């Protein structure tokens, strides 16, 4: 199981996590945690430190901890996974992010920086933009919904996206395997 | 062969009598027929015949009632204060066993048969078979007690004795003329203390007094050793006393019993400190026999 | 001399029991009096006599049950009262006179009231400290249930009642208390600490007796008061020993039940006022109102009668207790305030003015307490640390902590590390229980609570929590919050405000994003924003004054975003003005090229999303970011800049040409990948200049292979190819 998130903005744009998410982010279950950045405090990362240990995060623009890398590329299982925070995408909105994927020889990308959840596949390579697990506010997007995403077995990663809609947690799930 | 005759004295009232007993030397106790003042002494003196054939030359048989006192273990100092005599047989000869009844008049018995330290007061029936050379004497002792009653006055003894600037107490005895089954009740009232008393008590000394004039013998005897306040108290404390006399069985006072001796009963408060200094005070009580009413 | 006294008891009780089996009671009475002659010793320790106490108290218990069955079925040996009163040794006598006496109470209840009265008068026959007590304690055991009572069956031949019970055992008790004081004054002056440790050993000997007083149930609330209360109170005032009252004054309220204490606090607190000065008063009075809380807490019972309002008296009388106290450390005084606060919370959780007054009185306690500024190292701190925690945790609403009137006047004496951390504990707690919309009743005090906190990463944490705590749904007071937070947050200095001002800007952002909804409601909506934006800009200018470079760029950007997203009038020149302002800080202040990239790239991301600017100031900054592109030092970013400047022409070929020349202006592997980007720049605008694709596509194929094969070209050799497979748009 691999936790995917990004753009916490603690204490920048929000401070209060869903307790609905806090109970669904109990430690022990997930193996790996992959945030895009913009955590904006060590303790926003140190909350994620309680959940698991195998964590890799890159730098966002509001990451005032300026020692996180620009990008990150990793291989575990049968997947070759790359990650970005998403601010170096010009413009935000597109195919053009696949051009970033072409630079790095990966099959799973993670982006962010637009604070909405989306995750998808093109040129037989995968791309993630999980949105904000805090439900951190977006500049252009006034209405904000919180969501964290969390499973590589062998050439197959199961993806549970835990969204906050209504008064419960609406978990969605699509399947993508290494083709 | 042994003796030829023995005098056996049986009373005519030798069944309805007891009057307790005691006592004698070497721990012995005398129990006999208990008489009182003004009572008659009526009985039978019987001669024991054991060897038939012999004839007994007698020149007189009598019985003397004796009320006597014994003092200083010498025969010549004995005094029989009451002696009534009944003659029993005329001068003659004897063949079989012979009994002799005897009944006198008013048998005045002025004092208690009381046996003290050097004084024995006793009553006995002295039968004297008079023969040519030696006479037969049979001593049948009789206990006599002295009855005084509950008096009109039995005063509260009380005295605030003690040692100057060391111990201030106030003793008290509720009666003075006690009887032999009375209870010894009193109270002690402390006023001041300076010395460190541990634990000490009350003494009962029976003072029988012997001797007349400049020759008077005084003996020391202590019956009981009671307690007291059992400590070193300060002001505001007292000592309650409950003492029974039945655990000692004393005799009556009878001061100057028949112009030769007395018997008296005293109380001593001795209090003992840690250095065991002895501090005493002497006070008499009076005893007299309470009769079973 | 402990052991052989117990053994010689067992030798003589052996001859006693064999005379108990042989119907020789009197020989066994001779055998017991030799055994009871041993018990007169003073050469033993108080433990040594107590272990020897129950030694014969089982041996005579064989003799006790010996006399009981004899009288039951008709073998009544008469006059046994004075039969055990013969010899001159009183422990042979009275211990036997106890056994006969409790039998003569049993066998003659017509002499019950008499012998209960008589033998305790005979129990005055010895005034020894040690041996009278173990006599008097063994008295209580043989006189446990034989005490007369209303709770006795109906047979018309008894003498005495509950009054004959209670007075005689108090007459036992009044002896036994001063006998404990007589323990304090026996022996030499070398064993007094040997005494007072062994005084605490035999203190429960008299502690047996008031337990026996407690088992009486026919005694009501008044019959305890005028006799049994005061008949215990008499020994309290007349013990004359400091170690006397300590075990006893607890053991009253410990053992005698709850309903006896209710009105009778007032003389018992006067009895606590009647205590010696040398005593440990502390463990008493906490245990004193221990039971009243337990009488308040318990269900299915009477509980606290509201007529005896404990609030109005414990505040006064236990104050008067300390008024009787002379030389005490002051931590004992507010350990009562530990209770005096806490008991008020449980008895009146509802009442406002009661709990309002005690702390106000406790401030007025400390108004008189001429003490130093309260540091950490003393014991008075941690208790006071406990005191103010009971509002902040144990209040029903933790807003009522903040609604407290005299709260902050107490807050003034603390140490620098404590006064911050308890407010941090306060600010954690008013967050950790999540409170809702806030108004001016508790807005300012919290800002004064942080005034105790400013005059760290935790401070970084809490302040970002704080406006997230002090966000409300009133529009303009919340703006004045953002004033008066920052005006207070300016008083902290500079080193913390470098972190905490941008959340106030983020507040001022979200304030404008709270101000953006009321278009249906109110028409002064546009006027506040630029005021707050300037107020943000001055907060930015404060951070400009706070010597920060990389952050207020984004705060200008997200400000220009927040300018650009609202659309209130005259924002655009400010939007552009600050964009320019930030761009000005970029071209001047920021020196590192990678951050300058990270500026100028995200500047274009701002400039693209400015889609907010009209072209008349865009094309100035479009040239000026192209000027800033030339301000860049390394090649590819500047190529990436002018590549993205073509998206700021969204020109077509104009931008492409410029980018091409720039990419041609230079490791050749690192060049040609950008030409693929240049292709994909063209491809992007192709998907909206047809042969410049086909010119450049073939142009990549000749400078593709002519290189050393390494670990990095091979992915790019693929990255060339699938790009052409992407070009298959069929």
């Amino acid at each position: 199981l691999v936790l995917v998130l990004g753009d916490l903005h603690i204490p920048h744009r929000c401070n209060s996590l869903p307790a609905k998410f806090k109970k669904l982010l109990v430690p022990g279950k997930i193996q790996h945690i992959l945030c895009t950045g913009n955590l904006c405090t060590k303790e926003s990362y140190d909350y994620l430190k309680t959940l698991a240990g195998d964590v890799h995060i890159v730098r966002g623009d509001f990451d005032e901890n300026l020692n996180y890398p620009e990008q990150k590329v990793v291989t575990v299982g049968q997947f070759k996974i790359g990650l970005i925070h998403g601010h170096q995408v010009i413009p935000w909105g597109d195919a053009s992010l696949a051009l970033l994927q072409r630079q790095f020889d990966v099959d799973i990308l993670i982006s962010g920086h637009t604070h909405k959840f989306e995750a998808f596949e093109h040129e037989n390579k995968f791309y993630i933009n999980p949105g904000s697990a805090t439900g951190a506010y977006n500049a252009l997007e006034t209405n904000i919904i919180p969501s964290f995403v969390l499973d590589i077995q062998a050439s197959t990663v199961v993806t549970y996206v835990y969204q906050l809609i209504g008064d419960d947690v609406k978990v969605e799930r699509i399947e993508y395997k290494k083709s | 062969f042994g003796p030829i005759c023995e005098i056996d004295v049986a009373l005519n009232d030798g069944e309805t009598r007891k009057m307790a007993e005691m006592k004698t030397e070497d721990g012995k106790v005398e129990k006999h027929y208990l008489f009182y003042d003004g009572e008659s002494v009526s009985g039978k003196v019987n001669l024991a015949f054991k060897q038939p054939g012999k004839r007994l030359e007698h020149q007189g048989i009598r019985i003397e009632f004796v009320g006597q006192i014994e003092l200083f273990n010498d025969k010549s100092n004995t005094h029989e204060f009451v002696n009534l005599v009944k003659e029993l047989a005329l001068p003659g000869e004897l063949t079989q066993s012979r009994s002799y009844d005897f009944e006198f008049m008013q048998v005045e018995k002025p004092y208690e048969s009381y046996i003290g330290a050097n004084v024995r007061l006793r009553y006995f029936l002295k039968v004297t078979i008079v023969r040519r050379l030696t006479d037969l004497v049979k001593e049948y002792d009789l206990i006599v007690h002295q009855l005084a009653t509950y008096p009109d006055v039995n005063n509260s003894i009380k005295m605030e004795v003690g040692i100057e600037d060391c111990l201030h107490i106030e003793f008290e005895y509720n009666k003075s003329k006690y009887h032999l089954k009375d209870v010894i009740v009193g109270k002690i009232y402390f006023l001041l203390v300076r010395i460190k008393i541990q634990h000490m008590e009350l003494q009962l000394i029976k003072k029988e007094i012997t001797g007349i004039g400049p020759s008077t013998t005084t003996e020391t005897e202590t019956i009981a050793k009671y307690e007291i306040m059992d400590g070193a108290p300060v002001k505001g404390e007292s000592i309650p006393i409950r003492l029974f006399l039945a655990g000692y069985d004393p005799t009556p006072t009878m001061r100057d019993v028949n112009k030769k001796f007395s018997v008296r009963y005293f109380l001593n408060l001795v209090l003992v400190d840690e250095e065991d200094r002895r501090y005493f005070k002497q006070q008499e009580i009076i005893l007299w026999r309470k009769a079973p009413e | 001399l402990l052991d052989e006294a117990i053994q010689a008891v067992k030798v003589q009780s052996f001859q006693m029991k064999r005379c108990l089996d042989k119907n020789k009671l009197m020989d066994a009475l001779k055998h017991a009096s030799n055994m009871l002659g041993e018990l007169r010793t003073s050469m033993l320790s108080p433990k040594s006599y107590y272990e020897l106490y129950m030694a014969i108290s089982d041996e005579l218990h064989y003799l006790e049950v010996y006399l009981t069955d004899e009288f039951a079925k008709g073998r009544k040996v008469a006059d046994l009262y004075e039969l055990v009163q013969y010899a001159g040794n009183i422990i042979p006598r009275l211990y036997l006179l106890i056994t006969v006496g409790v039998v003569y109470v049993k066998s003659f209840p017509q002499s019950r009231k008499d012998i209960l009265k008589d033998l305790v008068e005979m129990c005055r026959g010895v005034q020894h400290p040690l041996r009278g007590l173990f006599l008097r304690n063994y008295l209580l055991q043989c006189t446990r249930n034989i005490l007369p009572d209303e709770g006795e069956p109906t047979d018309e031949e008894t003498t005495g009642d509950i009054s004959d019970s209670m007075d005689f055992v108090l007459l036992n008790f009044a002896e036994m208390n001063k006998l404990w004081v007589r323990m304090q004054h026996q022996g030499h002056s070398r064993d007094r600490e040997k005494r007072e440790r062994e005084r605490q050993e035999l203190r429960i000997l008299v502690g047996t007796n008031l337990v026996r007083l407690s088992q009486l149930e026919g005694v009501n609330v008044e019959r305890y008061k005028q006799i049994v209360l005061t008949g215990i109170l008499e020994q309290v005032v007349n013990c004359r020993d400091a170690l006397a009252q300590e075990y006893l004054m607890e053991c009253i309220i410990q053992v005698f039940p709850d309903e006896f204490h209710l009105q009778t606090l007032n003389p018992f607190l006067r009895a606590c006022a009647e205590l010696h000065q040398n005593v440990n008063v502390k463990n008493i009075i906490i245990a004193l109102i221990d039971r009243l809380a337990l009488f308040a807490h318990r269900e299915d019972g009477p509980g606290i009668p509201a007529e005896i309002k404990l609030f109005d008296i414990f505040s006064q009388q236990v104050a008067t207790v300390i008024q009787s106290r002379q030389d005490m450390p002051s931590e004992d005084v507010v350990s009562l305030q530990v209770s005096l606060i806490n008991l008020a919370m449980k008895c009146y959780p509802d009442r406002v003015d009661y709990v309002d007054k005690v702390l106000e009185t406790t401030v007025e306690i400390f108004n008189k307490l001429n003490l130093e500024h309260i540091a950490t190292s003393s014991a008075v701190s941690k208790e006071l640390t406990r005191l103010l925690k009971i509002p902040v945790d144990t209040y029903n609403n933790i807003l009522t902590v903040l609604k407290l009137k005299h709260f902050h006047p107490l807050f003034e004496y603390f140490d620098y590390e404590s006064r911050k951390s308890m407010s941090c504990y306060v600010l954690s707690n008013v967050l950790d229980y999540n409170t809702e919309i806030v108004s001016q009743d508790q807005v300012d005090s919290i800002m004064n609570l942080v005034s105790t906190l400013i005059q760290f990463a935790d401070e970084q944490s809490l302040v970002g929590r704080f406006i997230h705590l002090l966000r409300s749904d009133d529009p303009d007071q919340q703006y004045l919050i953002l004033n008066t937070a920052r005006k207070h947050f300016g008083a902290g200095g500079n080193q913390r405000i470098r972190f905490t001002l941008p959340p106030l800007v983020f507040a001022a952002y979200q304030l404008a994003f709270r101000y953006k909804e009321n278009s249906q409601m109110d028409d002064k909506w546009e006027k506040k924003c630029q005021k707050i934006f300037s107020f943000a800009h001055q907060t930015i200018s404060a951070l400009i004054k706070a010597e920060l470079a990389e952050l207020p760029l984004r705060l200008f950007l997200q400000g220009a975003l927040a300018a650009g997203e609202i659309g209130f009038e005259n924002h655009e020149t400010v939007a552009y003005e600050f964009m320019s302002q930030a761009f000005s800080l970029y071209e001047d202040e920021i020196s590192d090229s990678k951050a300058q990239l990270a500026a100028i790239t995200l500047i274009i991301g701002t400039f693209e999303r400015m889609k907010c600017f009209s072209e008349e100031n865009h094309e100035p900054l479009r040239t000026q970011c192209a000027l800033a592109a030339s301000k860049l030092l390394k090649k590819p970013d500047q190529g990436r800049a002018v590549s993205t400047c073509a998206h700021l022409f969204w020109r077509v070929m104009e931008c492409l040409k410029k980018a091409l020349k720039i990419a041609n202006q230079c490791d050749p592997s690192l060049q040609v990948q950008l030409f693929i980007e240049i292709l994909n720049r063209y491809i992007y605008f192709y998907e909206k200049t047809i042969q410049v694709l086909n010119q450049l596509i073939q142009k990549i194929r000749e400078d593709l292979p002519n290189l050393e094969s390494s670990e990095e070209t091979e992915q790019i050799n693929k990255h060339f190819h699938n790009t052409l497979e992407h070009l298959r748009s069929r």
